[PDB]
Order: C-alpha cells, then sequence, then structure tokens
C-alpha cells in the first residue's frame, strides 16, 4: 500500500533545530485508503489534494515543460497562476473579473507587490500571509521520492504553513491518478548531526507500531506489552436513570 | 455495567520477524483466525497436542511462542519428563565415575552517587 | 533577543542549510543562535 | 488501574484540561508493571528446584510406615494429601480497576509438590545433586542415625518399636493440625490487609475531597474552570498519595514478603533436600526429615526430631 | 576451564541484571528532569517571561504545585533509590557472606554455592558487580548391586 513520495508528507512545523533527538508531533495530516481509477472526458493528472505526493517506489525525471490550470482546478482559490515574476506573485482570491474558460499567450504580494523541486508553498491562513519551503529530486517513473530519517536542517526561511492542494512530496523537474494507503499518526525524527535524514514512523498500522509509538523506540525487543486501554465500546448509555 | 481490559501485543524481535498477533484480557468473543481460550480471544494460535515448555509467559497457566515456519501459537505448559525406580528390601546401586564441572554466578554490589 | 551576562566569549562550528529563523536547541532552552545581524554562528554556553 | 478514567470520571473537559501534569499515570502503571512481574518471578523462583519429574512405584510396602496421611490420593477426583484437603478446607474493581490471575495453578503446584515427595522418599538425598539410585528406606534410616552420632545397631534392635512410635506420631499430628484453628494467622492477616486496603481506595470516590459541592455529573460541566480543576486536583493529590502509600507500602510488604520467601527457598534449598547440621535452624530438637506441602499463598513444613527422655546418675 | 571460557564469550544473556539497575537509574534521571518543562497550568514556563508579564497570584500557584510536584518526585527519587538502596543493601550482605563462607573455606550446605560438590571457588571484579566461579565434583556412571 505504498507508492511514493515515500513517507515524506512530514512537512516541517518549524525551523527549531532538534539534532539527534526523538520527539513525536500531533499535528495535521491525512487519512488511509486512498484508492483511484482512470477515466475518460466525454496516468496521473491532479490528485486527491493537500501538497505532492505517495509512500514507496523509486525515479529522476527531468520532464515537465507546459500549464494552463489552477491547483484546485478553480483558480478562483489559489491557482499555480503564473504572472508570478518569480521575484514578486501574485495569488487572487483578490476580486478581478474571471473567465469561467482560461487562455493562453504567446496586493497580492510576494516581494511585497502584486515540484519534484520539493519547495512546499504556504497558502495557511493564521491571520493571512505568504511563504515557501524547499527540497529537491525528480520523477521519470512511477511515484518517487527518496529515503533517510529525520527532517533537514536550519539556514533562512519565513514559516507560517501550507493550504494548496496535492498530499506532499511534489512533482516536477530535478485520466485519473493513483495514490497509496497512510496511515496518519505521530512522527518520530533522528536529526543526525550531518544532516542526512528525511524519514519518520506512525503508531497504529498495527499493534507493532502500537508498541512501537507505546515504548518510545524503534529496535522493539521481543517480549509482551500492553497498549492503551481498550475500553469496551459503549455505543449507547443504560436505561437506569429517572425521569 | 459493562467491562473494559487491555488490549495486549504478543511478537518476536523485529530483525527476526515482523508478524504479530494480539491478546484481549477478560473479553468474552461471543460478546464481541479466532481461538477461543479461557483467557480470551487469539489469533494465530491453535490447541496444539504437542507441548514445550514457557518460552514467552502470557498468564493464567498457558504460554506462547513462535512455533510452527515459526509462528505465533499457544499451548498447555509442559513440565519435564517423568520417571521411576525400583525399590525392593535387597535392591542398591552405586557409581562407578565421575566428572568436573564449572559454574558462574553474577550479583550487584552497588550504585551510582548523585546529588 | 534579550541576553546579557559576564563570561568569555566562545566560538562555534555549527552548520545551518536552507531553512531557519534563529538558533533553538533541544533542551526547550537556548543555547546557541548564530547572530541575527552578523549571520555569524555564536555558541555561548 | 485505569488512571485517566478513574481520576476524571469519563470527562472530555477533564481530558482536554489536564494535560498539563504528565506523565503520572504513565509512571504509576511502570511500578505496578514492576510489582506483577516481581510476584510471579517469586513463585517461580521458590517453586522451580528440580529439573525432572518423578513418580512412586505402585506397591505400598515400606517397613510399617504408613504415608498415606501424607501421600496423594488416587481414588479422589483431585490427587492430593488428605491432610493437603484438611488445609484447602479449614483455610476459607469496576470503576478503573482490575484483578489479574496467577500464571501458576493449584494443579501444577500439587504436580511438583507430589513429584518433590516421591523423589525424597524413593532416593534419599541423592537425586539432589545427581542421578537418582534406589537405596531401601531403613538403610537410609541407617545413614541418618550415624550421621547424627549413634551406631545404627540401635535402629535395627528397635525398628519395630520406632516404627511404632513414628505412627503414632504422625496420627498425633494430624490430629493436632485438624484441632488447631490459630494456624493461619499470618495468611488470613495478609489476606484482610489487601482487602482492607482495596475497600478503602474504592471507598474514597464517595467523599468530596473537599469539594463545596457534591453531584459529580452536572455541576462539573455546569461550571468546569475553578471549580473542576481545583476538585479534581485535590482530588489527584488524594488519589495519588493514596496510591504512594499504597504503591509504597505494597513494595515494603513486597519486601518483607521476598524477604520470607528467600528464606522459605534457604528452608527447602537446606532441610528438604538434604540434613543440616545447623543447630535450632529445621525446627528445634535434632533434624531427621522434612515434609513440604502447599498452601493458598504459602508453604507448610513437617520436621522429623529425636528426643532422649531417661537419664541415669553415674560417676 | 576451556568451555567456560568459550560459553562466557558466545552468551550475552549474563548482564540483564546490571543493565537492568543502569537502565532503572538512566530513565529516572530522564523523567525528573523531563518533568520540569510542563506548565501545570502556567501560562509560561520561562521565570524570566514570567515575572515580566504575569506576577505571582498564578506564579504562586505555578511555584507551588512545582514544590509538591517534586515533593513527589524526588521524594520518590530518593523513595525508590531508597527501596533500591535497601535491595542493594541486601544484595552486598549476601555477597559478603558467600564471599566469606565459600571462599574462605569449604560448605557443607546443600546448594550454598552451585551444585554438586564444592571444592573450589574464585572471585572476580565486574563494574558494580562480582563474579564467582564454582567447581563441583559429579558422579558419572552407575551399576546394580545386592
Amino acid at each position: 500500500a505504498y507508492t511514493n513520495s515515500f513517507t515524506r508528507g512530514v512537512y516541517y512545523p518549524d525551523k527549531v533545530f532538534r539534532s539527534s533527538v526523538l520527539h513525536s508531533t500531533q499535528d495535521l495530516f491525512l487519512p488511509f485508503f486512498s484508492n483511484v481509477t482512470w477515466f475518460h472526458a466525454i496516468d496521473n493528472p491532479v490528485l486527491p489534494f493537500n501538497d505532492g505526493v505517495y509512500f514507496a517506489s523509486t525515479e529522476k525525471s527531468n520532464i515537465i515543460r507546459g500549464w494552463i490550470f489552477g491547483t484546485t482546478l478553480d483558480s478562483k482559490t489559489q491557482s499555480l497562476l503564473i504572472v508570478n515574476n518569480a521575484t514578486n506573485v501574485v495569488i487572487k482570491v483578490c476580486e478581478f473579473q474571471f473567465c469561467n474558460d482560461p487562455f493562453l499567450g504567446v496586493n497580492c504580494t510576494f516581494e511585497y507587490v502584486s515540484f519534484k523541486n520539493l519547495r512546499e508553498f504556504v497558502f495557511k491562513n493564521i491571520d493571512g500571509y505568504f511563504k515557501i519551503y524547499s527540497k529537491h529530486t525528480p520523477i521519470n517513473l512511477v511515484r518517487d521520492l527518496p529515503q533517510g530519517f529525520s527532517a533537514l536542517e536550519p539556514l533562512v526561511d519565513l514559516p507560517i504553513g501550507i493550504n494548496i492542494t496535492r498530499f506532499q512530496t511534489l512533482l516536477a523537474l530535478h485520466a485519473a491518478y493513483y495514490v497509496g494507503y497512510l496511515q496518519p499518526r505521530t512522527f518520530l525524527l533522528k536529526y543526525n548531526e550531518n544532516g542526512t535524514i528525511t524519514d519518520a514512523v506512525d503508531c497504529a498500522l498495527d499493534p507493532l507500531s502500537e508498541t512501537k509509538c507505546t515504548l518510545k523506540s524503534f529496535t522493539v525487543e521481543k517480549g509482551i506489552y500492553q497498549t492503551s486501554n481498550f475500553r469496551v465500546q459503549p455505543t449507547e448509555s443504560i436505561v437506569r436513570f429517572p425521569n | 455495567p459493562c467491562s473494559f481490559g487491555g488490549v495486549s501485543v504478543i511478537t518476536p524481535g523485529t530483525n527476526t520477524s515482523n508478524q504479530v498477533a494480539v491478546l484481549y484480557q477478560g473479553v468474552n468473543c461471543t460478546e464481541v483466525n479466532v481461538f477461543q481460550t479461557r483467557a480470551g480471544c487469539l489469533i494465530g494460535a491453535e490447541h496444539v497436542n504437542n507441548s514445550y515448555e514457557c518460552d514467552i509467559p502470557i498468564g493464567a497457566g498457558i504460554c506462547a511462542s513462535y512455533q510452527t515456519s515459526q509462528s505465533i501459537i499457544a499451548y498447555t505448559m509442559s513440565l519435564g519428563a517423568e520417571n521411576s525406580v525400583a525399590y525392593s528390601n535387597n535392591s542398591i546401586a552405586i557409581p562407578t565415575n565421575f566428572t568436573i564441572s564449572v559454574t558462574t554466578e553474577i550479583l550487584p554490589v552497588s550504585m551510582t552517587k548523585t546529588s | 533577543n534579550g541576553l546579557t551576562g559576564t563570561g568569555v566569549l566562545t566560538e562555534s562550528n555549527k552548520k545551518f542549510l536552507p531553512f531557519q529563523q534563529f538558533g533553538r536547541d533541544i533542551a526547550d532552552t537556548t543555547d546557541a543562535v548564530r547572530d541575527p545581524q552578523t549571520l555569524e554562528i555564536l555558541d555561548i554556553t | 488501574v485505569d488512571c485517566t478514567m478513574y481520576i476524571c470520571g469519563d470527562s472530555t473537559e477533564c481530558s482536554n484540561l489536564l494535560l498539563q501534569y504528565g506523565s503520572f499515570c504513565t509512571q504509576l502503571n511502570r511500578a505496578l508493571t514492576g510489582i506483577a512481574v516481581e510476584q510471579d518471578k517469586n513463585t517461580q523462583e521458590v517453586f522451580a528446584q528440580v529439573k525432572q519429574i518423578y513418580k512412586t512405584p505402585p506397591i505400598k510396602d515400606f517397613g510399617g510406615f504408613n504415608f498415606s496421611q501424607i501421600l496423594p490420593d488416587p481414588s479422589k477426583p483431585s490427587k492430593r494429601s488428605p491432610i493437603e484437603d484438611l488445609l484447602f478446607n479449614k483455610v476459607t474493581k469496576f470503576n478503573g480497576l482490575t484483578v489479574l490471575p496467577p500464571l501458576l495453578t493449584d494443579e501444577m503446584i500439587a504436580q511438583y509438590t507430589s513429584a518433590l515427595l516421591a523423589g525424597t522418599i524413593t532416593s534419599g538425598w541423592t537425586f539432589g545433586a545427581g542421578p537418582a539410585l534406589q537405596i531401601p528406606f531403613p538403610m537410609q534410616m541407617a545413614y541418618r542415625f550415624n550421621g547424627i552420632g549413634v551406631t545404627q545397631n540401635v535402629l535395627y534392635e528397635n525398628q519395630k518399636l520406632i516404627a511404632n512410635q513414628f505412627n503414632s506420631a504422625i496420627g498425633k499430628i494430624q490430629d493436632s493440625l485438624s484441632s488447631t484453628p490459630s494456624a493461619l494467622g499470618k495468611l488470613q492477616d495478609v489476606v484482610n490487609q489487601n482487602a482492607q486496603a482495596l475497600n478503602t481506595l474504592v471507598k474514597q470516590l464517595s467523599s468530596n475531597f473537599g469539594a463545596i459541592s457534591s453531584v459529580l455529573n452536572d455541576i462539573l460541566s455546569r461550571l468546569d474552570p475553578p471549580e473542576a480543576e481545583v476538585q479534581i486536583d485535590r482530588l489527584i493529590t488524594g488519589r495519588l498519595q493514596s496510591l504512594q502509600t499504597y504503591v509504597t507500602q505494597q513494595l515494603i510488604r513486597a519486601a518483607e514478603i521476598r524477604a520470607s520467601a528467600n528464606l522459605a527457598a534457604t528452608k527447602m534449598s537446606e532441610c528438604v533436600l538434604g540434613q543440616s547440621k545447623r543447630v535450632d535452624f529445621c525446627g528445634k530438637g535434632y533434624h531427621l526429615m522434612s515434609f513440604p506441602q502447599s498452601a493458598p499463598h504459602g508453604v507448610v513444613f513437617l520436621h522429623v526430631t529425636y528426643v532422649p527422655a531417661q537419664e541415669k546418675n553415674f560417676t
């Protein structure tokens, strides 16, 4: 059930340089059982969304060339609308005369004025700012992105979080989609000093992962353990109370 | 009132394998592969005629182990082989040869000091 | 900012790759912050 | 015990407001696991001293020694001695609490003790360190008597009277154990202590813990913030300090219980597996034999003694 | 002697007793260090920002909860370390007894030092521990007689 941007989909909540240490964080992530087919318009376009790709295979691209779309296929929301001069951009919920069918030719600030290069984006509207993350490696095969174990190391950024649409890590240079099946839980990281690190782990694939997160470790030793108490499901209250 | 109970997990070492079973404590399977036992519900285990000593203890007088390859199975406790001797008013046994053995023993002595 | 004290300044070697604002440590405290105004790593213990 | 639901009463409020505290009931559960595993380790240590199971020959011809009162009864459905049955007959959780069953059970405990008894009666002390060797009971008794410092022929010249005395003594000790009502004091004390402890623990809930109200279901989400946090945090001080004394009176209780278990194991290894020269260790007087028996959460011993009774003045 | 060298070189399961106490103390230290960083209901956990912005009406309750939480946690530092001291002291008493009885002489006690009939004993040193070797005598071959 794994077909990759690999166990990326762990974005980095902040720049705090934890190094070579365990820490599990609860944040907004994405659920299980994401399957899809290939159709007709009376092999992967825009995915079930969030910000990028899924969880296991290999690739390296030099492929993408063109665009006329919206990232949510709307362009009323944040499209991949490039009037963005790569130093200043425009992103328009900014209300202009929208055309219901796009075209091609031959205030909404970035400077501050109107991707297998896996630069994550920002439209997390905690009181209205805009930004970008950044990492890089490409797509020439079924799905991919690479392996390691941790988040990376801090130099310059301005972080607030993301709202774009195709669950991540993204697809670019150096019909309907297909994605796999991922369990959302906490994510353990180990930032080695040299910073050669990508991955994490989940807690409820199975009782194996339940022990893995309960013991706060990775090398589970032979034995027997008990996880969180299973309350026998009280579907409804009891008919004992008076009136 | 309704019952409740812990959810227990039985597993071998990670490098050994990754297949895992699950144990439910105090619950009744009628009220929830299935292996109904007094302890509760088990998956992957069977009443197996052959027995061994306890390797991974589970409780309630039953022990489980990674066994037939090796898989999580349940078996009844086994103590050891039986034996008997012939005792008579005019019987006696005597030894003739010997041997030398070496054994070890470990004990803790102390602990660190802090402030 | 807002740190002051009496002591001997110490050198630094910690590296820093593509996304930071300020230095933070594991112990839920502040131990070694690269200089905000000179863009030079500086660790003081 | 079930920390979160026990102390919060299954309150979503309590849930999202109590995350300030942390891992308290986690290390509480750690301690509970420690004591739980210690119990079974102690039991295995005391009752795991023999590697091979033995069994007695079916013919009961032991030179007058009627061991029926201590041997298991095949006719009865439970293979236990009549004195064991007499002992077993004389000797007679919901709001976030649980009780676990023991790892070992009476059936295999009885099997172990029966195997021990059969092995020792069949082969004396020989099997304690090597392969068992058959040897007649009177010759074993002669060895014991030479061990104490008396010439062996005395046993031969009086063996009938000695056997009569032994049978009479066994009958009289059976009568004494049947009559004695005060022997179970320590076990009864332990059981009553545990019962009273759990009783006060559960009864603790009904108190206010100083609360300025008493209705549990209605107020504590009529008004959560400063009447909840205070009621539930004096409740959690009460709870985790009565469990501070719960866990730690249980650990000191387990410390004395484990000292008792260690001394019991030494008693096994010395008095039961052989004969001891230490004065007044395996009972008073002179020590010859040893017969163990099973009890709920306890063990029972038996001893054989030699005593002189008729002196005369001499020069 | 050769086979005991090989056996000790091979089996790694002996050191569990010492590893247990080492990991126990390390875990206790880590727990007590971690418990500091919590807020216990306080708006902040950094004292400087505390006295700069929020006074001690609720910094007096934050220091109260701090002192009482460390009452339990450091009275239990010393308390499980104290029950541990009781266990280690009983262990040291037993070790000294075994030293004196089974090293400076020969013991007639049954199975007090190894299995069989004890002949020799040599102690060996270990980090926070001790090692013993028991040399016993065991009969091998038997025959029937009358």
